[PDB]
């Protein structure tokens, strides 16, 4: 999941686009 | 944000600078 | 739009017991918060993201929950944690808080002492008229105050403050203010102030009449 | 060491405009987002909107969107909050705050918060009414039709400090009323002198009633 991926490492805000609706 | 570890409320906060009032989802 | 709602909204506990502390979520939440207030102070984070002791606070606190119920927990309180407590999901926008819990603590019953004060002569001579009745030093908080002219309840032009509880002997204290034009009061006789507590089955009356 | 300091108390009019500030230091300003929250009273916090101080861009609770307007100032470390149409139901405390640190933060941080009152009334003075009845006796002392918050008040010049009690104001006739509390032997009252002290700040008042038994 986005939630552990994103604790574990680094996302960028451009990669969180893909979770908007 | 930039560069950051995003744990718990953090992400919320980083998904709803990205998606505003479009809504977002991070579960399940 | 997701609503929080804590209960009870008022708990009373001493040192050494365990309070525990509700909050029960209108829809699925991912994170909880939870914030610690007094009087005159900002929010002081307790639990950050459900179960995380946020710093600076004592290990008898702990966060829980999951979905839609949540629960605050003190392992043995403490007289320096009477305060309010708030809930605030971080799950969804907008953010939002329950109403929070007021923890205030527990002494023996108290019944209150009630005097009633019919308006000075310098008021009157103003134009006014106040009839001021204190409660002092009762406990629990709950209380019921009702106000008779002639004999006859009255509601209108009622006015109720509470202090809060005392850090030195825990009880509260209420006063209730009837304003009345100085027509109105001169039209009747009789002022009651009536106080309705658990600490008896009668409710305590002390009135005047003026003269 | 963090830190967000926040502007002074604030009254305004109704109608009127505002912009509320948010100076932080102690931590990259532009890495996190600045919160507003607003308290109506002890039982009630609502989350206005955030702000990222990086570009600017906010986010808003759509209950206050149309009447709020958030903006930063990163060369002053400095957040800013505006409030249009201001009404009586307006009137609250106002924090600005920051979330934990990223990883392993264990601490937010909050403003002391900036009070805003929003009423149309002029300074005016207290009247002050002595309250005597009609072992232990309690006497009393209105302070009616002040503004604005707050007043002190004392019995004998602080001799009497034990046994008062003085009651939070409450909004009559869109001025701020209270009523004080003193419980004294009745040895003492009236064959010695009992007296409220009563002092208005904002209008430079110091009042002085002597409770007198109404015969
Ligand atoms: C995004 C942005 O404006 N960053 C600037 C940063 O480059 C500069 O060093 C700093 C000095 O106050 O102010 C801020
Ligand atoms: C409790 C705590 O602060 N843990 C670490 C700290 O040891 C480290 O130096 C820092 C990165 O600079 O990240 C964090």
């Amino acid at each position: 999941g986005i939630v552990e991926q994103c604790c574990t490492s680094i996302c960028s805000l451009y990669q969180l686009e893909n979770y908007c609706n | 944000f930039v560069n950051q570890h995003l744990c718990g409320s953090h992400l919320v906060e980083a998904l709803y600078l990205v998606c505003g009032e479009r809504g977002f989802f991070y579960t399940p | 739009q997701i609503v929080l709602t804590q209960s009870p909204a008022i708990m009373s506990a001493s040192p050494g017991e365990k309070v525990t502390m509700t909050c029960s979520a209108s829809s699925s939440v991912n994170y909880m918060y939870w914030y610690q207030q007094k009087p005159g102070s900002s929010p002081r984070l307790l639990i950050y993201d459900t179960s995380n002791l946020a710093s600076g606070v004592p290990v008898r606190f702990s966060g829980s929950g999951s979905g839609t119920s949540f629960s605050l927990t003190i392992s043995r309180m403490e007289a320096e944690d009477a305060a309010t407590y708030f809930c605030q999901q971080w799950s969804s926008y907008p953010l939002t808080f329950g109403a929070g819990t007021n923890l205030e603590l527990k002494r023996a019953d108290a019944a209150p002492t009630v005097s009633i004060f019919p308006p000075s002569s310098e008021q009157l001579t103003s134009g006014g008229a106040s009839v001021v009745c204190f409660l002092n030093n009762f406990y629990p908080k709950d209380i019921n105050v009702k106000w008779k002219i002639d004999g006859s309840e009255r509601q209108n032009g009622v006015l109720n403050s509470w202090t809060d509880q005392d850090s030195k002997d825990s009880t509260y204290s209420m006063s209730s203010t009837l304003t009345l034009t100085k027509d109105e009061y001169e039209r009747h006789n009789s002022y009651t102030c009536e106080a309705t507590h658990k600490t008896s089955t009668s409710p305590i009356v002390k009135s005047f009449n003026r003269n | 060491e963090v830190r967000l300091q926040q502007s002074g108390p604030e009254l305004v009019k109704p109608g009127a405009s505002l912009k509320i500030s948010c100076k932080a230091s102690g931590y990259t300003f532009t890495d996190y987002n600045i919160h507003w929250l607003r308290q109506s009273h002890s039982k009630s916090l609502e989350w206005i909107g955030s702000i990222y101080p990086y570009n600017g861009r906010p986010g808003y609770n759509q209950k206050f969107k149309n009447k709020t307007t958030l903006t930063v100032d990163n060369s002053s470390s400095t957040a800013y909050m505006e409030l249009r149409g201001l009404t009586s139901d307006d009137s609250a405390v106002y924090f600005c705050a920051r979330s934990r640190s990223y990883y392993n933060g264990s601490r937010d941080y909050w403003g002391q918060g900036t009070s805003l009152t929003v009423s149309s009334a002029k300074t005016t003075p207290p009247s002050v009414y002595p309250l005597a009845p009609g072992s232990m006796v309690t006497l009393g002392c209105l302070v009616k039709g002040y503004f604005p918050e707050p007043v002190t008040v004392t019995w004998n010049s602080g001799s009497l400090s034990s046994g008062v009690h003085t009651f939070p104001a409450v909004l009559q006739s869109d001025l701020y009323t209270l009523s004080s509390s003193v419980t004294v032997p009745s040895s003492t009252w009236p064959s010695e002198t009992v007296t409220c002290n009563v002092a208005h700040p904002a209008s430079s008042t110091k009042v002085d009633k002597k409770i007198v038994p109404r015969d």
